[PDB]
RNA sequence: GAGUUGAAAAUAAGCAGAGAUCCGGAGAUUCCCGAAUAGGUCAACCUUUCGAACUUCUGCUGAAUCCAUGGGCAGGCAAGAGACAACCUGGCGAACUGAAACAUCUUAGUAGCCAGAGGAAAAGAAAGCAAAAGCGAUUCCCGUAGUAGCGGCGAGCGAA
RNA sequence: AUCCCGUGUGAAUCAGCAAGGACCACCUUGCAAGGCUAAAUACUCCUGGGUGACCGAUAGCGAAGUAGUACCGUGAGGGA
RNA sequence: GUGAAACUAAGUGGAGGUCCGAACCGACUGAUGUUGAAGAAUCAGCGGAUGAGUUGUGGUUAGGGGUGAAAUGCCACUCG
RNA sequence: AGUAACGCAAACAUUGGUGAGAAUCCAAUGCCCCGAAAACCUAAGGGUUCCUCCGCAAGGUUCGUCCACGGAGGGUGAGUCAGGGCCUAAGAUCAGGCCGAAAGGCGUAGUCGAUGGACAACAGGUGAAUAUUCCUGUACUACCCCUUGUUGGUCCCGAGGGACGGAGGAGGCUAGGUUAGCCGAAAGAUGGUUAUCGGUUCAAGGACGCAAGGUGACCCUGUUUUUCAGGGUAAGAAGGGGUAGAGAAAAUGCCUCGAGCCAAUGUUCGAGUACCAGGCGCUACGGCGCUGAAGUAACCGAUGCCAUACUCCCAGGAAAAGCUCGAACGACCUUCAACAAAAGGGUACCUGUACCCGAAACCGACACAGGUAGGUAGGUAGAGAAUACCUAGGGGCGCGAGACAACUCUCUCUAAGGAACUCGGCAAAAUAGCCCCGUAACUUCGGGAGAAGGGGUGCCCCCUCACAAAGGGGGUCGAAGUGACCAGGCCCGGGCGACUGUUUACCAAAAACACAGGUCUCCGCAAAGUCGUAAGACCAUGUAUGGGGGCUGACGCCUGCC
């Protein structure tokens, strides 16, 4: 069996579909929680994927 | 010959029982994909002969259904009745003769008479007694009403302008086929129910306590509090089109 | 009209050759050269900007991305002309 | 008016006593995402008939229906969308608490949520107060006053 | 009582109607069922000046360096 | 074997919520381990293993709720 | 307190090398471990951990010259592989439309959305890090140009097709394996011996074609109907083709022609002036350079292909585009414009590509005795993917060395007895594979059942031989013959639950839940019931032989009184 644990290898496409960046502006809710992340001043107010290549780093 | 394109193809998934996504129509889910079959409830076709090629077994039905042609080039399918000989003819019309297996509106025709698909009122596709040997009987007919005994021992005036198929509908002896397999219940895609005694109070009114809880309140009641033997649950002024309930 | 995909700077496609040992093992192997282009780039822009500004039928155009961010382009000529003869003239 | 190419030294080349660097006013550019707006999108990408999409305005043609309406086509520096800490207005709107419990009441029309809008908003020019004497739109402060009251006439609430 | 709404009934124009704390009579006051208006007024994400019986790196903004940063959480968010 | 039935040797067939047993799924007993190698495991056996199976990927129901072959179980090591 | 521990009990040891310093880094030789992996590749995830050089401040449960650590530089090459430029499922967003304090809820067209459908590349070499991507060979897709014809063509529309289940076993073969033949080498200090040791490889694709495989319709004759021998039919296959109705295609009805058809496999080209054992010449001793033999046959035999092939069953098995065919109606362009081909050339869209991926790099805070979808499945013994030992390939588990106290833990044996221990045979011990004999009470006649119980088993001879398994008789050893691993303990009663299953992730797997079956009761479709202020949705694209809800729980006898 398994453990207790709870994230997983789940893909970052699927995690970006529920918590990115499109159903976070698809609500008023989301975009009140984007109110709230510029607000405070956090320099990644999602946890995304891109469509096109992995990162500039 | 399957793949007849009239199967439709394209569905709400299986045996569904979502509305916003909360059970509300319980003990759902399993089972194959179980495809409908889009049947000629209501036939548009009148006075055109039609043979009888297959006998189809509809998983969507208790009965089975049946592919009939034409004289013209088309493919249907209808419920076929007890007695429907292969390569029998049915036709649809006003004056068609009764015959069973072929369909005609209420007036044209005597009273005492076994019709499966009649209509309730008209322009709708088919309603009344369609499963696997529901049979339907006429009392005699009025100035634009029928009285109809439908089979639940219930009588019922209708309107007389409305289509009916006439004949005993088969595949009766689902009434004796036995589930015995105890498994075979999955496989209709029917989950099991849980019974009310052993339920906790936060689900059901007879949540009990220390062990087999009698059943507690002053009636049996359903899961939402509305009691369960008796009490029908009617409207008081809908139609007024039953003559007796008879039941 | 003929439009490209995305309109990008057309004197500014290409920025910079690679001067590494393995870049003189392409001239010298593969009849082949090494550059460094933006990420906004193609297979129809680098091409025909190769056969503008230095005068060379190109044979082929296989691009990679660099995890830095910018873009890698090998560029391979025809058999007509030696890339080590028209690197020189460059500085390579 | 004398040195400069940010922090930030070094190096390579410049720019400058026909006035550089810098400061100030007005302009220009502003890739991509984001109202994001050609269409899709898993934001900063893809596909592209390279497009202010949609609503509103203007103009032509003008369905079922004669006039209409809907639609389509076109024009337009083109009006709106989005953002905004607190105050303000409008709507939904509690509960812990206090009453030594608690339901009327209080906390409280407060918090919170949504919408809108300006540097203020709301209100505002008497079908008003007052009392036989008189005042002259609204708002705010001191006062009357913790008064008259209201209230399981409890806890408290409290004007004019 | 005054003021505003839900259902239903449903007036009068100045010789009138409404209010003056149920209501009636007299007097007094005003003219609802149409709109618009600056000022005094409340506040700080700020800006430009002047101050401080305010702090001095466990304080003062969470933050005198990468500060809402490293780090934690799937996320809301928490947070040096 | 009788004019047909009722029924039976013998092959052929491969049904099963069949049996033994691997992967796989699950956790019945015992020992160990309890500042554990591990916030639930190791070792020795154990139950199912063609099904009311198991699992990947993309989804769905969201807290006066969901879901539950029903234990107050589970809903991100948190659930009257 | 300088105490426990240093993360399995696969195991290391020595000689050299590097250095200031070596159990730990490197090299060699033995030894040992996994080997349905502790091997290789890819999905996810991670994000630079990959490679060269330099360093040993911190990290590595020790050290360190080493490193998944620090610094500098480099590395991921696609028309064919995987996604997007194509299509849709679940689902989401939903123009208008209905509803609703707001936010928004319902819902149609439409659009997204792979885990699916459609579409074109394989072999050898290169290489500190890349290979279906770079080089060379042969290919294949999608458009343009070059030659013949056509005046209409494209899209929308009409249709076929795409297009689909589970189980079962039998064929025909390939992939692999073993043996033999062939080729090269070999004296491996031992009694004998060459009986020994290594190769015996080749893909995609282009052409030709299929039987002793399946399918091809009916009847008789011979045989076990069957493989085949023989006659007749004018439809009886894959397939085409005419018509008839409002009928272009299609569909339906009628008529006619076709004895063959289908697909893995196969021969040749690709394909040898490749690959390859070996020897030949120098070592920075890490490898390069020249030349090169045979490259066949048979037995097994796949879990891979034929193959969505047949047979059986109910629980009845996605959609759309690509593709093919086609009239009217509708939008646009028209002659060197459009369409269909035949050879030959040209052109080749974005992203992913490193590395780990049965893990030190992912998820468990750890370089954590745990978890993670999928693919390849060698030899011997075995029915086998279990097991035991091994080839390939990869490791020796990141503290060691002494000693051989008590005592804990993981194992082995134990005189005599055999449960006397104990809450309780808990745990251990014992049985164990294949064949033959034999098997009771009871029963729902299905079972119990592998009941129980007993015997043989290794290896050499012979003969009978279905002439492969196998049988009998004989001899031979050992105390012991499925001699290791592996591999049922059973019977007699009773209580409960009929049963297989499900249940408290992390103290309860049960007698609890469910179940097939029974009964009551509600429901006539604008149904009842359920969620939502509402619109509406499930019910249900179903219709009382159906859909809720209550209780009981197969089956057999019944279920009394109020």
């Amino acid at each position: 069996a398994a453990l207790c644990l709870t994230k997983r290898s789940r893909s970052r496409k699927s995690l970006a579909r529920t918590h990115g960046f499109r159903l976070r502006m698809s609500t008023t809710s989301g975009r009140a929680l984007l109110k709230r992340r510029r607000a405070k001043g956090r320099k990644i107010l999602c946890t995304k994927t891109n469509p096109s290549s992995g990162k500039r780093a | 010959n399957p793949r007849n394109n009239l199967i439709s193809g394209q569905r709400r998934c299986g045996k569904g029982r979502n509305a916003r996504g909360i059970i509300t129509a319980r003990h759902r889910g399993g089972g194959h994909k179980r495809l409908y079959r889009k049947i000629d409830f209501r036939r548009n076709e009148k006075d055109i002969y039609g043979k009888i090629v297959t006998i189809e077994y509809d998983p969507n039905r208790n009965a089975y259904i049946c592919l009939i042609h034409y004289g013209d080039g088309e493919k249907r399918y209808i419920l076929h009745p007890r007695g429907a000989i292969i390569g029998d003819t049915i036709v649809s019309g006003t004056e068609v003769p009764i015959k069973m297996g072929n369909a005609l509106p209420l007036t044209d025709m005597p009273l005492g008479t076994a019709i499966h698909n009649i209509e309730i009122t008209l322009g709708r596709g088919g309603q009344l007694a369609r499963a696997a040997g529901a049979v339907a009987k006429l009392i005699a007919k009025e100035g634009k009403s029928a009285t109809l005994k439908l089979p639940s021992g219930e009588v019922r005036l209708i309107s007389k302008n409305c289509s009916a198929t006439v004949g005993q509908v088969g595949n009766v002896g689902v009434n004796q086929k036995r589930l015995g397999r105890a498994g075979s219940k999955r496989w209709l895609g029917k989950r099991p129910v849980v019974r009310g005694v052993v339920m906790n109070p936060v689900d059901h009114p007879h949540g009990g306590g220390e062990g087999r809880a009698p059943i507690g309140r002053k009636s049996p009641t359903t899961p939402w509090g509305y009691p369960a033997l008796g009490r029908r649950s009617r409207k008081r002024n809908k139609y007024s089109d039953n003559f007796i309930i008879r039941r | 009209l003929k439009y490209p995909r995305r309109i990008l700077d057309v004197y500014q496609i290409l920025q910079s050759p690679i001067i590494t040992e393995a870049a003189i093992k392409n001239i010298a192997d593969e009849n082949s050269l090494l550059f460094t282009v933006d990420v906004r780039a193609d297979k129809k822009m680098i091409r025909e900007a190769i056969s503008n500004f230095f005068g060379v039928k190109v044979r082929k155009v296989n691009t990679l991305i660099r995890p830095d961010g910018t873009k890698k382009a090998y560029i391979m000529l025809n058999k007509e002309y030696n890339a080590s003869e028209l690197a020189k003239k460059i500085g390579i």
